[PDB]
């Protein structure tokens, strides 16, 4: 019984929540905890996201970043020595 | 009427014709099997800023299917495989013989009486100039179709994810207050513990019907239920799942995807470029037609004209025209390229989003799953609390 | 996985863990094959993704010529699936495992083995394979290796 | 309450999470940086 009113509560809570309500009906008193309490749903699915996103970002450790000047040290010593053996293969 | 339609997929032109255009549902479906090269299972298309197709609604009940307001059809191998959107273009015969004819043209010399020749081969060339720049016309059409196909993805994306955003966040908010909902729900589990005891000492009109409901929701199978609920309802279980259907959600939100270059931006340069071929063509026709009147001038020039070298300067006229034409022919075989390079460019965030969302289809089942344990809650809450009063 | 797959993805990562009771190590080649393959088909993968990822880890240097170029094979392909900085975290810890050095196009399979290290002697554990009684052994195993790291 | 449909018994978190998104947004640019 009580779940249509919670789940048309929560439905309209989330449609408000989406944008979609009058500011007077916030003053319901089931509406206010909703008010809050929606919020805090909303702010805790944006750090289900911001969380994650933070893992990798220190996860995206800069050794690559330092192996990015090995290329250049590597890149010229490694194209001389395919050379002398493509040379060495060709005798 | 005749159908209108170009696969979203492809955002490429394969039309439908009035034959289909009020027969069953599935006769689109089975037109773009047989006519298009898109078969059925691996296959979608939907309403763009609409719902997709269902087997009943016909296309304008959402007002579509024009050439400027068609349907958008989306092949579900197509991103279901990497296939990069195939563009293997039907026989150039038409672009093989465009090409060994303007070879042949400018490899063509002066004409010293071959004027009439030289004349029917540059009223041919205009013809087919016309022909093909109509051609790449409806080329470009076809890009500004692809571009409403990819808005059309976008209201299907925009759709699907505020049907899973309804069901996910309602969930989860749901919990949010639940979470004092939560303590209310230790309260009864206590309250749960002391009607499995009264249960125990009373073993067996409203009455009735209360027994009657406690067929279905054996005592074993409530108390699983709930210990079940608890564990599942391990607060983390949540929030690592509200991490989880966020990323689901974020996996669909590929903001660059959409704003890829402001594809009008492109498409403004694309429509300009079809028009200057569009003024070549009316050129070389404005040629053929001068070639025409010198043809008559020649005849007439036996008396009044006596000047010399006509026919070279007519030949020589038709062999430059001939290389200019050719010359924009090249821009048009390289947008024929173009058309299969942004189309994997746009399969590209493509699947992006298609993985988002087979990756929130799991999310979806879980999200399904999610509403049965909220439900399991609340109407275990009221019923159960009836039932365990005893 | 092509069209039955979305939500049954899962019911399918069961059918992973079935085939991962495979017998045929080429059957393990084809495992890493289909790997890659979910991995474009997905739709069960974030758990069952980090799952793989750490499961490889160890099994990186893999002898398995088959079956180490079908893992660099089905690791490019997750990289394209997943890519992300998800890659990075996830697996580039469990790419560690392998990797002598950072230099591979992780789209790629042939550089990225080439960062991982040279595989194992799959015959040496073959023939320690080829025992009965190495469970305890394997215990003695993990006791040397906390030797190694640890007491 | 209109809101409440029931016995009488008796904004700016928006904002925050908006905050937290838009730093997750930086984040995910980011994430395509790296």
């Amino acid at each position: 019984e009580n779940l249509s009113r919670r789940l048309k509560v929560t439905g309209d809570l989330f449609d408000i929540m989406s944008g979609q309500t009058d500011v007077d009906h916030p003053l319901c008193e089931e509406c206010t905890d909703t008010l809050l309490d929606q919020l805090d749903t909303q702010l805790n699915v944006t750090e289900n996201e911001c969380q994650n996103y933070k893992r990798c970002l220190e996860i995206l450790e800069q050794m690559n970043e330092d192996d990015s000047e090995q290329l250049q040290m590597e890149l010229k010593e490694l194209a001389l020595e395919e050379e002398r053996l493509i040379q060495e293969l060709e005798d | 009427m005749k159908l209108y339609v170009f696969l979203v997929n492809t955002g490429t032109t394969l039309t439908f014709d009035t034959e289909l255009t009020v027969q069953t549902v599935a006769d689109l479906k089975h037109a773009i099997q047989s006519k298009y090269k898109i078969a059925i299972q691996h296959q979608v298309l939907v309403v763009n800023g609409g719902e997709c197709m269902a087997a009943d609604r016909r296309v304008c009940t959402y007002s579509a299917g024009t050439d400027t307001n068609p349907i958008f059809l989306f092949n579900k191998e197509m991103i279901l495989c990497d296939r990069p959107p195939a563009i293997p273009k039907t026989t150039f015969s038409t672009e093989n013989d465009m090409e060994i004819k303007v070879e042949e043209s400018l490899m063509m010399p002066a004409v010293f009486h071959t004027v009439a020749s030289r004349t029917q081969l540059a009223l041919e060339m205009y013809e087919v100039a016309k022909k093909l720049c109509s051609f790449c016309e409806g080329l470009v059409h076809d890009e500004h179709l692809q571009h409403q196909g990819w808005a059309a993805i976008m209201a299907n994306l925009e759709d699907c994810s505020n049907s899973y955003q309804k069901l996910l966040f309602k969930f989860e908010s749901i919990y949010s207050n639940y979470l004092q909902s939560i303590e209310d729900i230790k309260l009864k589990l206590t309250h749960l513990g002391t009607a499995v005891s009264v249960m125990a000492k009373i073993p067996l009109s409203l009455l009735d019907w209360i027994n009657v409901q406690d067929r279905p929701n054996d005592v074993e199978s409530l108390v699983r239920k709930c210990f079940d609920s608890m564990s599942r309802l391990d607060p983390r279980i949540i929030r690592p799942f509200i991490a989880e259907c966020r990323q689901t959600i974020a996996k669909l939100d590929n903001q660059n995807m959409k704003a890829i270059k402001g594809l009008e931006d492109r498409l403004y340069a694309l429509d300009q470029m079809i028009a200057s071929c569009g003024r070549l063509v009316n050129e070389q026709k404005e040629l053929a037609q001068g070639f025409l009147a010198n043809q008559k001038r020649a005849e007439n020039l036996k008396d009044a004209s006596v000047l010399p070298d006509l026919c070279l300067s007519h030949a020589n006229q038709l062999m430059i025209m001939l290389q200019n034409h050719r010359k924009l022919l090249d821009i048009k075989q390289k947008c024929t390229t173009a058309k299969q390079e942004l189309a994997n460019n746009l399969h590209v965030r493509l699947k992006w989003c298609c993985f988002v969302m087979l990756h929130a289809d799991q999310d979806g089942e879980k999200l399904q799953a999610l509403l049965r344990l909220v439900i399991e809650l609340l109407e275990r809450v009221k019923i159960v609390e009836a039932l365990s009063t005893v | 996985a092509a069209y039955v797959g979305w939500q049954s993805s899962s019911i399918l990562k069961p059918l992973l863990q079935q085939g991962l009771s495979d017998a045929e190590e080429f059957v393990i080649v084809k495992a890493l094959y289909a790997l890659t393959c979910m991995c474009q088909l997905g739709l069960l993968q974030k758990p069952h993704v980090y799952e793989f990822a750490s499961d490889i880890a160890p099994f990186l240097c893999h002898p398995n010529l088959w079956i180490r170029y079908g893992a660099v094979g089905f690791i490019t392909v997750v990289a394209r699936q997943i890519s992300t900085a998800d890659v990075y975290c996830k697996l580039m810890p469990y790419l560690d495992p392998y990797i002598t050095q950072p230099i591979i196009q992780i789209e790629r399979k042939l550089v990225l083995l080439s960062v991982l290290k040279e595989p194992v002697s799959r015959s040496i554990f073959d023939y320690a394979l080829r025992s009965k009684d190495i469970t305890s052994l394997f215990r003695h195993l993990h006791m040397r290796q906390k030797k190694r790291n640890g007491s | 309450c209109p809101l409440c449909n029931t016995t009488r018994r008796r904004i700016d978190k928006k904002e925050r999470l908006s905050r937290l998104k838009s730093k997750q947004e930086e984040f995910q640019k980011e994430v395509l940086k790296a």
